[PDB]
């Protein structure tokens, strides 16, 4: 099961390799307007 | 008129740390700064509250046109004399004492809930509300601290997938919901700095 607090988000991303946090779609992925990604 | 609803709109938002050099000499740095296409809503209540008074809950409640996503891309280049804030500025054709529920959430689970109450002044025929120098939570400046001591800005992306802010205004005597704006983050690369853009949150 994984953990879902602030150190944990972190080391998500820092240390992957002992990530244990909620998996999800990347945002650019999904159905979202081109816009979404392209800043003005 | 973009962040309006029928009955509120908010003209200004802005998050920023602000430097006091010395007594008379103070250094501000915007991180955001508000001052229209349609997302379906669906593709982002996963990254929300759920369950009563979650984001479903209140956009199916309405009214639709309340309803708003914003895209930040936030300026994060910038350095006992610091103070982290929000301010912002609304207006409403009606005099109504709202409130402002800040929730900042996690892979979509609320972790704090900011709640703040407002009255109106009457404002050249109209009503003005204002949220004058909030202070930032202590959870937001320790993540914008160990977002900023990430090596990579790749890094710092891949950490802002799962972290939103969810604002919504609502009429404190009626319970209407007179602006509902969720947040999603990235870190600005442009020259000109923080940027954003504004949605309409709709069904399908
Ligand atoms: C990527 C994070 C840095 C961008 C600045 C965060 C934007 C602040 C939105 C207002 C949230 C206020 C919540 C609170 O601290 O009470």
């Amino acid at each position: 099961d994984s953990e879902t607090d602030l150190e944990a988000l972190f080391n998500a991303v820092m240390n992957p390799k002992t990530a244990n946090v909620p998996q999800t779609v990347p945002m650019r992925l999904r159905k979202l307007p081109d816009s979404f990604f392209k800043p003005p | 008129r973009s962040v309006a609803s029928s009955k509120l709109w908010m003209l200004e938002f802005s998050a920023f740390l602000e430097q006091q050099q010395d007594p008379d000499t103070y250094n501000k740095h915007l991180f955001v700064h508000i001052g229209l296409e349609a997302v379906d809503i669906r593709q982002i209540y996963d990254k929300f509250p759920e369950k009563k008074g979650g984001l479903k809950d209140l956009f199916e409640r309405g009214p639709s046109n309340a309803f708003f996503l914003v895209k930040f891309w936030a300026d994060l280049n910038t350095n006992g004399s610091s103070f982290y804030g929000v301010s912002s500025q609304y207006e409403s054709p009606e005099n109504m004492i709202i409130t402002c529920s800040t929730k900042v959430c996690s892979f979509g689970k609320q972790v704090v809930e900011k709640v703040e109450t407002e009255y109106a002044r009457y404002e050249n025929g109209h009503y003005s509300y204002r949220i004058h120098r909030s202070p930032l939570c202590e959870y937001m400046i320790n993540f914008i601290h160990k977002l900023k001591h990430l090596p990579e800005k790749y890094m710092m992306n891949s950490v802002l997938e799962n972290f939103t802010i969810l604002q919504v205004v609502t009429n404190r005597d009626t319970q209407e919901t007179l602006l509902c704006i969720a947040y999603v983050f990235e870190v600005s690369a442009s020259e000109h700095g923080a940027q954003h853009h504004i949605y309409r949150l709709v069904k399908e």
